[PDB]
Parts: structure tokens; C-alpha cells; sequence
């Protein structure tokens, strides 16, 4: 099974966050499904889950602010969190959950317990809780061992994340997109470079595909010396 | 939340559970690497999903008074990560918490040298009335690095914003430093330099307005 | 006065953790200690008290003595004698054709028990029904089995004991906190053998009530907690077993071992004794005793309509 | 433990000898019954 999240990426404080998780390659109807988040400088927090009977159960530490649902017609799991605050900023993961039984004695004496385990997970989706509007990144080319270095500056965007691609597939390696820097302005800037042959220069072509979905913005840059 | 552990490369690591079970237990072990999705390594105390290497193992609950432990034999640089022990027992109730993470570090980890690439401001950025020098540092281990900018022979104190080093998909670290100038300041000096000191050794790159 | 809370992680199940003051060995000095009580021993007014403290005084059984019944021979003095009936089909009073004489009886185990009789002597040939007025319901009914059924009784809970000194020389042994799982005491009885035994008893029962009459079995429905349950002793602890599983049947014309729930009480007044009660000291470790059910004690519901039920 | 306690109070209970009785040992004759 495959899980892919989708999200707002930016939510104002006191508003309602919403994230969705599409499942492929297995039926939604026969499984339990759950949401987990990671907030910065904290650990993985278990939010709650939904049963095959569409019954929901939630961590008390969410304080009933969370609602989890299923839409079999789109095979999609969903989650809303109302009344968010900056602590609700987090990568949000959707996962499968299996029920197991730990039995230590007699069933009738109730001498057993249930536990769950998450065997399949999503990549996560970044969701930020912040006042400001989306800001598109101005992108600037960074001009060029028998190799040269080539790059694109992705300047002053908000919020994270930015996707960077080069020619799509052909430039897969050796290409390195560095972590971004959080400016004192609160803007983000990253860089993406690739190592190329000096002889290829002036004869070949390279551009970087810069995606800022929250902007949302789209651009390409032709790098030239 | 973080509990640091350091292990020599190629030996057997033993990660204790944060909690000791009141009653007979079902423990799950998750591996979480920064910026990636967590992985289920062990479920039901000792059971291993398909694809998880038989290098990892847990302690079975035979009712002996033995704490939940995660064993990793032949520990590799790729096993550097956080390990959480999800503990279910009969007298605790439904356990919402994953517990704290044991941060595993692999060690006598060779001391690789950093690679450094310095880019001058773009012709476009200067026509946009901005200038930023970009110093990229990659492929180093260990992760501690010091980056200093110089204008000619003197140290720039500001305009400098640097990312914290983090491990990349070749298990080595990478960081970037950005020095933003005004175009007139850029044309002002003969040269700017990005100087990186790693493990006592110092290397440097240089660019000039042209 | 005991300040008590429920255990706290009780999913489906009673025993309570209490704290209280206690006189130490010095009269003047006091100690605050805690003990675990099965909730039969305490009652409330969270504040609690022991059940016994308004009815009678209490004394603690010495730890050394054992409650494991051993055969005892009753002897008559010289000049007197004991006559022993060896008639197999002996129906409970009457003339015994085959009689032998002894100065002392055989080893009789003083097994303290309720409802079902334990570790006794088995009647040869047919199972034997002994009463005093068969048409009368008020008088109980004694049953002696020919085949003993096997009953395995265990207290799974890991009981730990501590010793707190409450006065000069005096030392109370209290139930420490349990280590490991919380399981309730129980008793197993092979359903096959118990169904055979129950069959054979009703065969001999119908000899006194005409021949295809409806013979059903129901639970105890009268009297106090101490009498309605199969009370007995095992390893030191006093078990109060609910026997609803066995006596839930109706007769006309895998292993599947039955399981019986047992509660535990440490304050006891057996044989209708009101006055000086006993505190059964807690027993360290897990308990398991295997016993025989050699007899039974039954009672009718009343004048029955006679050939009706 | 200036505070003190009696040595015995943690080992056993205690009782006071009556004043009247004397601990002055007197000759005692051990006798066997008739036939022995
Ligand atoms: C009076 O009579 C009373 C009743 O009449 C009686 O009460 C009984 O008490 C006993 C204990 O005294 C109870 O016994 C326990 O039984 C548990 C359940 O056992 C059954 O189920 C398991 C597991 O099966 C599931 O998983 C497997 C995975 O392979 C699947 O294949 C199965 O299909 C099944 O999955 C279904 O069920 C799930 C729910 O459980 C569902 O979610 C799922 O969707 C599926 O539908 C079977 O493996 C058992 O079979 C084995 O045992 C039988 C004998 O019973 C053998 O004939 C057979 O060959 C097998 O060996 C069985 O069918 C046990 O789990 C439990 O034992 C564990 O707990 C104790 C302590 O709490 C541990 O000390 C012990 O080690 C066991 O732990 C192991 O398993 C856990 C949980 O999985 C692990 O986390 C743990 O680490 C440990 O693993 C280790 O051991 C494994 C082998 O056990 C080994 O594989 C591992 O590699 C590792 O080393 C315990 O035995 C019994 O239930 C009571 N009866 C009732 C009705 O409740 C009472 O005692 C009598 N009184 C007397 C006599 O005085
Ligand atoms: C119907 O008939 C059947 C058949 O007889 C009955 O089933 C029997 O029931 C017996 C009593 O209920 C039970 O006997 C007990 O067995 C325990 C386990 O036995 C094992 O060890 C012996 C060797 O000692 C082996 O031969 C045997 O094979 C087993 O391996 C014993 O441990 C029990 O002894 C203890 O309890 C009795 C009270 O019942 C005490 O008098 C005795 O001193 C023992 O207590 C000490 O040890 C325990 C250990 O946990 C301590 O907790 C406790 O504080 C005591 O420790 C103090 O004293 C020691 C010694 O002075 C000292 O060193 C220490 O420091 C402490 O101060 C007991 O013997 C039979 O096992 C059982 N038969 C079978 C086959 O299973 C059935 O009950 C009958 N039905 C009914 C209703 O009664
Ligand atoms: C020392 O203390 C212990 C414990 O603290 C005492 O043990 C308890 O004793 C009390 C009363 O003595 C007893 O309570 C009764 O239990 C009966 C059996 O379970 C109940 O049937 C009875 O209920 C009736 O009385 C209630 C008022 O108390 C009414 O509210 C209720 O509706 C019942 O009344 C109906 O029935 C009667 C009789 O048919 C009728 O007249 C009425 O009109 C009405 O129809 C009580 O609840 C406890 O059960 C005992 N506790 C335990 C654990 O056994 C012990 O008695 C004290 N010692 C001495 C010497 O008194
Ligand atoms: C009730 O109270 C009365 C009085 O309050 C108790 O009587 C006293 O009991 C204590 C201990 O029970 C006893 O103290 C010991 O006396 C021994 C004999 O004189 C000493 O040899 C012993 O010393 C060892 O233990 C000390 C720690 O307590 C150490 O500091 C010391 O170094 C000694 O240890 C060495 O020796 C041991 C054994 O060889 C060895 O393992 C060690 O490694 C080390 O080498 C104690 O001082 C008093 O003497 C008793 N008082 C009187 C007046 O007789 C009574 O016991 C209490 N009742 C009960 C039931 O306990
Ligand atoms: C049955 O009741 C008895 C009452 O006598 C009970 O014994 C006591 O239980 C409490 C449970 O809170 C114990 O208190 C704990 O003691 C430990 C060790 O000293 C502390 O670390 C604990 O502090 C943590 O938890 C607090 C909860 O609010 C937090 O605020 C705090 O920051 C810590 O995280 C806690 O104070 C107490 O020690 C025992 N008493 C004795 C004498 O042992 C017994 O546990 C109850 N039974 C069961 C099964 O729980
Ligand atoms: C009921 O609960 C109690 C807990 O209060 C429990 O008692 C514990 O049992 C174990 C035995 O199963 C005891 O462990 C032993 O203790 C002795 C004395 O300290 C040690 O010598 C033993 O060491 C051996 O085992 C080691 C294993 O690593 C070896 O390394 C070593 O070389 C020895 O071979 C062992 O540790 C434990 O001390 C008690 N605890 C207490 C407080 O008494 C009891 O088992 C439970 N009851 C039942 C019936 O299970
Ligand atoms: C056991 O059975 C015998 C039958 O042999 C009973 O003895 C008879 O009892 C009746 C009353 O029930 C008397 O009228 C007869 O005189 C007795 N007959 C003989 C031959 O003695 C005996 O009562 C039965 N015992 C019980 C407890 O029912
Ligand atoms: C419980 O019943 C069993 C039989 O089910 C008894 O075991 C027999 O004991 C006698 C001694 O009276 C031996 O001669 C037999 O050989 C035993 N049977 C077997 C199959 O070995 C046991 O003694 C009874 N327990 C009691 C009365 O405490
Ligand atoms: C009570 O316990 C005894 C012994 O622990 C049980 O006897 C066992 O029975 C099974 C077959 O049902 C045999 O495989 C074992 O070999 C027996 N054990 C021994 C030591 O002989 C008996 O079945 C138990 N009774 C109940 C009702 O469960
Ligand atoms: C012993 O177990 C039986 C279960 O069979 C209990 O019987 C129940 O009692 C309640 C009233 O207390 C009735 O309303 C239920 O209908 C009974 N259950 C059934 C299945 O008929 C009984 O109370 C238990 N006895 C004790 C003393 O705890
Ligand atoms: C012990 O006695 C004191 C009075 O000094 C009281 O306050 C306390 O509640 C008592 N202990 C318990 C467990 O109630
Ligand atoms: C005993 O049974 C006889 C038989 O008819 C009956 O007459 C008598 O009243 C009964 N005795 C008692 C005390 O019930
Ligand atoms: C009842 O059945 C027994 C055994 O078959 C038989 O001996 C007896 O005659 C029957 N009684 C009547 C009244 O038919
Ligand atoms: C025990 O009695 C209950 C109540 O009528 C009934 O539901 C159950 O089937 C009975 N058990 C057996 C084994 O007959």
C-alpha cells in the first residue's frame, strides 16, 4: 500500500488545519488508519485513529480539537484540527494500524489486552501555523577537476518547502539541494548545485525547476557562464 | 526526550526501553531518521516485518523479569537514527506516548574532509540591486564545522546566515553559508573569502568582482 | 480508619490499595504504612474500615502453622469398641450385614469445605445417596462419589509480603504490592468427567422420585456470602468459589475444562463462629493445589409437586 | 537512637515480676510413681 499526504502548508493561528491522505493498492474498508505528527524539537505524537467500523478514538492531549474521517468513495483518509496554535506546526503522517491481542491468562477473566502497531506510513506533509501570506521565491542562476559547479539560488520564499528539479530526470546526479536557511527576516533561502563537465559547458543545457506550492509559484532558470 | 548513545562501528548496540512494563507486554520498535518517515522495525516484542534486516532483534516476553531491549548487530553508519520503544502492558492502560528517543550515533567514524564551493553574486542579482555570496560545504564527517567570511584580509562579522550541518544521503554532513552584500560593497573589495575549519584543519575559497 | 483507592488500572475485574497509621513498637511513636486488601475485608463509610471491627475482635494466624489437613484416627478406649460397616450399597442408616470391628478408625482428613466435599473416601460400586428424610427438603443431602473428579485451584497473583512491627514482640505481616500481572483465582474441572459424574448421580437419584421425572440443577440462592460459595483453604489462603458453572443443568428421560471463579478473603469466621475472628496472613508466591472432589452436599427447593419437577 | 528506649521493646513484650515471690532456690525432690 502507498500513502501520500496533501496539506495547506500554512494555517493562521486560531484557524482549522486540514490534511488528507490518499491510499493506493489496498482497500480502505478493511483496515484501521491513524494520524501522527512531528513538531519541531519534540517527538512523534499520536493523534488518534479510525476503525474499520468508522469509529474514532483520540489522544486526550489533543483536547478534542481533532477529527478524523474516511471517504471510501475517494479511498481517502482525512483529518481536521480546529483552533490551531504555533505548536500545531508539524509534519503530519498518516499510517496503517494493526490490532493485536496480548493474552496472559483467561479470556473470560479479561486477562488480555489490545495493542496497535503502525506498519505502513506516509512520507508526511509539512504544515505551518503562522500569520503571513505565501511569498514566492525569486530565483537566480549561479554561473560556472574536469568538472565545474553549477547552481540556482532560490531566494526569500515562505513558507517551507521548495522543490528543486533539474531537467527532470537526466540530471539526477551528481546534484545536491542544500538545506535552506531561515533568515532573520523570516524568509527562507536555499541553493541547488550540480557538478558538470567543463567540456559539456556551452554545448549542453541545464535549468532548475523551482516549485513553491504554498506561493504557489513556478519558474525555470537557464544557467549559463 | 533525546537520550544519546554512541557505539563503535561494526559492533552490537543494545538500546534499553525507556519504560519497564508493569504487566506482560507487547513492545514495538520504531526507527526514525531526521526528515524521513518512521519505520516499524519490531512489533509484538520480537517480530520483524518483511524487509527489515535480521540485524535487529527484540526481547521476547517469556514472563521472565527482563527489560525490552533492541539489539543491532554489525551496526552501520546507516543505523544512525532515533529509536523509540512503544510499550504496551496490562496495568498501564492504552499507551498514547511513544516515549523518548534514543539517539544512536556510530563512531571511530572516519574523519572525512569537507568539500567547498564558493559562488559569487549573479549578474542578475546585482541588476536586481542585491548580492549574496554562497558557500557550500559538503561531504564532511564529523558534523562540527566553523565558517568564517573575510573581506580581503579582515573578517566580516555580519550579513552571514549559515545552516546547521545535517547528514545527507551519503551519510556525510552538508551545510551552506550565505553572505548577503550590497552591490557597491561587492565591487568595493578586491576579494571575499569563505574559510572553513573542520577538525582543526582550515581551507578557504575566494572570489572577486569581475 | 483506612484511606483506600481502587487499584487504578482495572480494565475488567476489585482489590484495593489502602494507607493507614499504625502504632509502632514504642507506644508514643507512629508509622504510616500501606497494605493491599481484597475488598471483601473492608467496607466504606475515600475512607474505609475492616469488615470485622464492628462485629468482633480479630487475631492474626501465626505464620508457622499449616492448614494442610492430615489423616486423623479417632480411637475409643479399652472396654469400648468401634463397629465399621463394610456394606457397599449401604443406604445411610440401617442394618449392616457385613460388619467388622476396630479400636481406631482409618485416617480421616479434616477437610474444611462447603458445598463440594474434598479429598475424602470414595464409595465402591454405585455412588451413594445419604439423607435423613428423603421426602423432606429441609434436611441436606449427602452424596459420595465412586469416581473422584479432579479440580485444579490456583491463585496466580504474585503476592509479596512485608513485616511491620506494631508493638513489643508483635509483628504483623502485610500484603505488599503485587509484582506482575493481576489475575483472579480460579479452579478447573474437566467438563467430560464432571458430566459423567453428574449423569451417574441422577441415575441413583431417580431411585427415590419415580422414573422419568424432570431433574434440573440450579445455583445456590440462599444465605450469606460465606455459605453460598464453595469455601475452603488452599496453601494458606481462603477461597470463596462461585459454583454457577456446574449446577446449571436439566435432565429428563477438546478438553473443554469448566472454569470456576474464586474470590479471596483474609478475614474469616468459619462454622458460624461470631466472636474471635482470624486474619489469614498473606502467602508469598503463586499458589496451586490439586484436589479431589469426592462428595457433594445438595438441597431441594421445596415440596415439589411430585413427578412434575 | 538524649533519647533512649528499653532494650526489649523491639524484640519482645515484657512483664514485671511480682514483688512477693522470692528467687531463693530451695531443695526439690524428684519422685517417680509407684511401679517405677
Ligand atoms: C484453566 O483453564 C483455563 C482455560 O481453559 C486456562 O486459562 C489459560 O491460561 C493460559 C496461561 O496459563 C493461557 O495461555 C496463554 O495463551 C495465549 C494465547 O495463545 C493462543 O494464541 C497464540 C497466538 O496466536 C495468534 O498469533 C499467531 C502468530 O503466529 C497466529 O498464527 C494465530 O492465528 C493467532 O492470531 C489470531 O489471534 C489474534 C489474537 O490473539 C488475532 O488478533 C489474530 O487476528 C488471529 O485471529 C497461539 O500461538 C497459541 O498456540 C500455542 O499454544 C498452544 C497451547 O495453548 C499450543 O498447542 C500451540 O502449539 C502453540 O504453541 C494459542 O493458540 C498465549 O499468547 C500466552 O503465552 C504468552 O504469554 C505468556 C505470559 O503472559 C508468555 O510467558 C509466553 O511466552 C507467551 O508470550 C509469547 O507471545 C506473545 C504474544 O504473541 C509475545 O509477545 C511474547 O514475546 C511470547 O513470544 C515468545 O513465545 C512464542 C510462543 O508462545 C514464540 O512464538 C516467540 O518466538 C517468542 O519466543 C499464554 O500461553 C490461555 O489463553 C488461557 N485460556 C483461555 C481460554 O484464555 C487456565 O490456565 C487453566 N488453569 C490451570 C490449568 O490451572
Ligand atoms: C488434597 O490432597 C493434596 C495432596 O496432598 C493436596 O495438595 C497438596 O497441598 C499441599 C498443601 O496445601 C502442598 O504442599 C505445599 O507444597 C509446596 C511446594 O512443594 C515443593 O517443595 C517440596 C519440598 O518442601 C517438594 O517436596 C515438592 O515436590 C515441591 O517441589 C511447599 O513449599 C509447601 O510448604 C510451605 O507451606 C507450608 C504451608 O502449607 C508450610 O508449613 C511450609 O513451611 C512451607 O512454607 C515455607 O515455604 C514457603 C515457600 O514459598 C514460604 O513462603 C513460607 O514462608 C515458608 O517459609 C518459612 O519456613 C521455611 C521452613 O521452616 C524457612 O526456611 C523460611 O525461611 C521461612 O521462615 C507445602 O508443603 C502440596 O504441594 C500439594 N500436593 C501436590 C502434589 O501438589 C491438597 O491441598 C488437598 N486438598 C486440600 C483442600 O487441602
Ligand atoms: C457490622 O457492619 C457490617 C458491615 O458494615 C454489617 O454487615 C452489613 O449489615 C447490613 C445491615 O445489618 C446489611 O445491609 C442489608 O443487607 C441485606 C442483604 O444484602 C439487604 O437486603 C438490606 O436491604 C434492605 O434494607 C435497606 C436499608 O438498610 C433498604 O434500603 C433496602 O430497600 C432493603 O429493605 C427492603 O427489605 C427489607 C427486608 O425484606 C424490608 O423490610 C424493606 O421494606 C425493604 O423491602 C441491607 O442492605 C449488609 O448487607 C451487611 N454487609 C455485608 C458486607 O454483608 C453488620 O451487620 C454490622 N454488625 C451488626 C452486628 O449489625
Ligand atoms: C532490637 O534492638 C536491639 C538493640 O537496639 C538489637 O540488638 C542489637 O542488634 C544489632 C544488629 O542486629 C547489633 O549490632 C551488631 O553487633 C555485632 C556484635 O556486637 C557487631 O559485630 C555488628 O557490627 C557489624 O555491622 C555493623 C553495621 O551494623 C558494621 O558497621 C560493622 O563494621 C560490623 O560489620 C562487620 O562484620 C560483619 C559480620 O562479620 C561483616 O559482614 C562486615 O563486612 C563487617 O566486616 C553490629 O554492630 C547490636 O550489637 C545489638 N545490640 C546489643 C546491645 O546487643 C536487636 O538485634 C534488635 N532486634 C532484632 C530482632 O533485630
Ligand atoms: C495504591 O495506593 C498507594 C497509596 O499509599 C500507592 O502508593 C503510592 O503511589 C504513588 C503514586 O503516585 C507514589 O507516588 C509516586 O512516587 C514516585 C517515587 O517517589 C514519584 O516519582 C512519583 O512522582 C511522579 O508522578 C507524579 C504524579 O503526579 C508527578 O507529578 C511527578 O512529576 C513524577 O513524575 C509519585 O509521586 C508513591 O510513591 C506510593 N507510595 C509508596 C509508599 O510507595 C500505590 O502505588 C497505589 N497502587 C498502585 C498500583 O498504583
Ligand atoms: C513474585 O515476585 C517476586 C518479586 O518480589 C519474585 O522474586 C524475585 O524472584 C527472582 C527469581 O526468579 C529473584 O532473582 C534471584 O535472586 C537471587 C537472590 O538475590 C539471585 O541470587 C539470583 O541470581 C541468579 O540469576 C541471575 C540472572 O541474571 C544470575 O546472573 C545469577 O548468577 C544467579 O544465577 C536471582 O537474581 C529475585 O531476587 C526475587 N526478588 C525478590 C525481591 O525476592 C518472585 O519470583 C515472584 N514469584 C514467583 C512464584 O515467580
Ligand atoms: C435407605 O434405604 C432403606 C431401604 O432398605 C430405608 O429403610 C426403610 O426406610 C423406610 C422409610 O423410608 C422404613 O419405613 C422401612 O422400615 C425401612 N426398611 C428397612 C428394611 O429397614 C432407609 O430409610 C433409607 N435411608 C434413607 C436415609 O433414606
Ligand atoms: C484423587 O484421585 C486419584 C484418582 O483419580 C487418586 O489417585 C489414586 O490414589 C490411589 C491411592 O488411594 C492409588 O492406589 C492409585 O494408583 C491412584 N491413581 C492413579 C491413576 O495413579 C488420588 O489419591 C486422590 N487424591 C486424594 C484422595 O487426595
Ligand atoms: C489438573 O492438572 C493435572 C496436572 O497438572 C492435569 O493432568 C494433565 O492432563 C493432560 C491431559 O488432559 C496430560 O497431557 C498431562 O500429562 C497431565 N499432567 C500430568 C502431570 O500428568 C489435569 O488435566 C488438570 N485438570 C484440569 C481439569 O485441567
Ligand atoms: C455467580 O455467578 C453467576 C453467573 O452465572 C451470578 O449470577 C447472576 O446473578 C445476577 C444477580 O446477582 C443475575 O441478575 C444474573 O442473571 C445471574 N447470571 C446468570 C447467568 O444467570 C452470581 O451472582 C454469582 N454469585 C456470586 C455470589 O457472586
Ligand atoms: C497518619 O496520622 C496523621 C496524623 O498525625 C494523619 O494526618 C494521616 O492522615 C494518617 N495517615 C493516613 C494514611 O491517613
Ligand atoms: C419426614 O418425612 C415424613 C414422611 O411422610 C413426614 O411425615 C415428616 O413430617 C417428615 N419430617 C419432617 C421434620 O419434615
Ligand atoms: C425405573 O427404572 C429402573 C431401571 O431401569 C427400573 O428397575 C424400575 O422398575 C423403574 N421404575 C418404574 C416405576 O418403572
Ligand atoms: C448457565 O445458565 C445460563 C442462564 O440461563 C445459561 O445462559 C447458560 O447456557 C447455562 N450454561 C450451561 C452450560 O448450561
Amino acid at each position: 500500500v502507498q500513502l501520500q499526504e496533501s496539506g495547506p502548508g500554512l494555517v493562521r493561528p486560531s484557524e482549522t488545519l486540514s490534511v488528507t491522505c490518499i491510499v493506493s493498492g489496498g482497500s480502505i474498508s478493511n483496515y484501521y488508519w491513524t494520524w501522527i505528527r512531528q513538531s519541531p524539537g519534540k517527538g512523534l505524537e499520536w493523534i488518534g485513529y479510525i476503525s474499520d467500523r468508522e469509529t474514532t478514538t483520540y489522544n486526550p492531549s489533543l483536547n478534542s480539537r481533532a477529527v478524523i474521517s474516511r471517504d471510501t468513495s475517494k479511498n481517502q483518509l482525512s483529518l481536521q484540527l480546529r483552533s490551531v496554535t504555533t505548536a500545531d506546526t508539524a509534519i503530519y503522517f498518516c499510517a496503517t494500524a494493526r490490532r493485536g491481542q496480548r493474552i496472559y491468562g483467561v479470556v473470560s477473566f479479561g486477562e488480555f489486552f489490545y495493542y496497535y502497531y503502525m506498519d505502513v506510513w506516509g512520507k508526511g506533509t509539512a504544515v505551518t501555523v503562522s500569520s503571513a501570506s505565501t511569498k514566492g521565491p525569486s530565483v537566480f542562476p549561479l554561473a560556472p577537476g574536469g568538472t565545474a559547479a553549477l547552481g540556482c539560488l532560490v531566494k526569500d520564499y515562505f513558507p517551507e518547502p521548495v522543490t528543486v528539479s533539474w531537467n527532470s530526470g537526466a540530471l539526477t546526479s551528481g546534484v545536491h539541494t542544500f538545506p535552506a536557511v531561515l533568515q532573520s527576516s523570516g524568509l527562507y533561502s536555499l541553493s541547488s548545485v550540480v557538478t558538470v563537465p567543463s567540456s559539456s559547458l556551452g554545448t549542453q543545457t541545464y535549468i532548475c525547476n523551482v516549485n513553491h506550492k504554498p506561493s504557489n509559484t513556478k519558474v525555470d532558470k537557464k544557467v549559463e557562464p | 526526550y533525546v537520550s544519546p548513545l554512541s557505539v563503535a562501528l561494526g559492533e552490537t548496540a543494545r538500546i534499553s526501553c525507556g519504560r519497564q512494563a508493569l504487566g506482560s507486554r507487547a513492545v514495538q520498535w520504531y526507527q526514525h531518521k531526521p526528515g524521513q518517515a518512521p519505520i516499524l522495525l519490531i512489533y509484538n516484542n520480537q517480530d520483524r516485518p518483511s524487509g527489515i534486516p535480521e540485524r535487529f532483534s527484540g526481547t521476547p516476553d517469556i514472563n521472565f523479569g527482563t527489560t525490552a531491549t533492541l539489539t543491532i548487530s554489525g551496526v552501520e553508519v546507516g543505523d544512525e537514527a532515533d529509536y523509540y520503544c512503544h510499550m504496551w502492558d496490562s496495568r498501564s492502560g492504552f499507551s498514547w506516548s511513544f516515549g523518548g528517543a534514543t539517539r544512536l550515533t556510530v563512531l571511530s567514524q572516519p574523519k572525512a574532509a569537507p568539500s567547498v564551493t564558493l559562488f559569487p553574486p549573479s549578474s542578475e542579482e546585482l541588476q536586481a540591486n542585491k548580492a549574496t555570496l554562497v558557500c557550500l560545504i559538503s561531504d564532511f564527517y564529523p558534523g562540527a564545522v566553523t565558517v568564517a567570511w573575510k573581506a580581503d584580509s579582515s573578517p566580516v562579522k555580519a550579513g552571514v546566515e549559515t545552516t546547521t550541518p545535517s547528514k545527507q544521503s551519503n551519510n556525510k554532513y552538508a551545510a551552506s553559508s550565505y553572505l548577503s552584500l550590497t552591490p557597491e560593497q561587492w565591487k568595493s573589495h578586491k576579494s571575499y573569502s569563505c574559510q572553513v575549519t573542520h577538525e582543526g584543519s582550515t581551507v578557504e575559497k575566494t572570489v572577486a568582482p569581475t | 480508619t483506612l484511606q483506600c483507592t481502587n487499584y487504578a488500572p482495572f480494565l475488567i475485574n476489585e482489590l484495593k490499595n489502602c494507607s493507614f497509621n499504625m502504632t509502632t513498637e514504642l507506644r508514643d511513636k507512629k508509622q504510616k504504612v500501606y497494605s493491599l486488601f481484597y475488598r471483601l475485608d473492608v467496607v466504606q463509610i475515600k475512607e474505609y474500615r475492616l469488615i470485622n471491627c464492628n462485629t468482633s475482635a480479630i487475631t492474626q494466624a501465626c505464620p508457622k502453622v499449616s492448614f494442610e489437613p492430615i489423616p486423623i484416627h479417632y480411637c475409643a478406649p479399652a472396654g469400648f469398641a468401634i463397629l465399621k460397616c463394610k456394606d457397599k450399597k449401604f443406604n445411610g442408616t440401617g442394618p449392616c450385614p457385613s460388619v467388622s470391628t476396630v479400636q481406631c478408625t482409618h485416617g480421616i482428613k479434616p477437610v474444611v469445605s462447603t458445598q463440594l466435599l474434598l479429598n475424602g473416601s470414595l464409595a465402591e460400586e454405585e455412588v451413594i445417596i445419604r439423607s435423613e428424610n428423603i421426602t423432606n427438603n429441609a434436611k441436606n443431602i449427602l452424596v459420595q462419589l465412586n469416581t473422584p473428579v479432579q479440580i485444579n485451584c490456583t491463585r496466580p497473583n504474585n503476592n509479596t509480603v512485608k513485616s511491620i512491627r506494631i508493638g513489643p514482640g508483635q509483628a504483623f505481616y502485610y500484603t505488599g504490592d503485587i509484582i506482575g500481572d493481576i489475575r483472579m483465582a480460579h479452579c478447573n474441572v474437566s467438563k467430560a468427567t464432571w458430566n459423567e459424574t453428574l449423569g451417574k448421580v441422577v441415575k441413583q437419584l431417580r431411585k427415590h422420585f419415580g422414573n422419568n421425572t424432570i431433574i434440573r440443577f440450579a445455583q445456590s440462592s440462599g444465605g450469606d456470602l460465606e455459605v453460598t460459595t464453595h469455601s475452603f483453604n488452599c496453601g494458606g489462603e481462603f477461597f470463596y468459589c462461585n459454583t454457577s458453572g456446574l449446577f446449571n443443568s436439566t435432565w429428563i428421560s477438546s478438553n473443554d475444562s469448566i472454569t470456576l471463579p474464586c474470590r479471596i478473603k483474609q478475614i474469616i469466621n468459619m462454622w458460624q463462629r461470631i466472636g474471635q475472628a482470624m486474619y489469614a496472613p498473606p502467602i508469598q508466591g503463586v499458589i496451586r493445589c490439586v484436589s479431589n472432589i469426592t462428595g457433594l452436599i445438595l438441597t431441594r427447593d421445596g415440596g415439589s409437586t411430585n413427578s412434575t419437577t
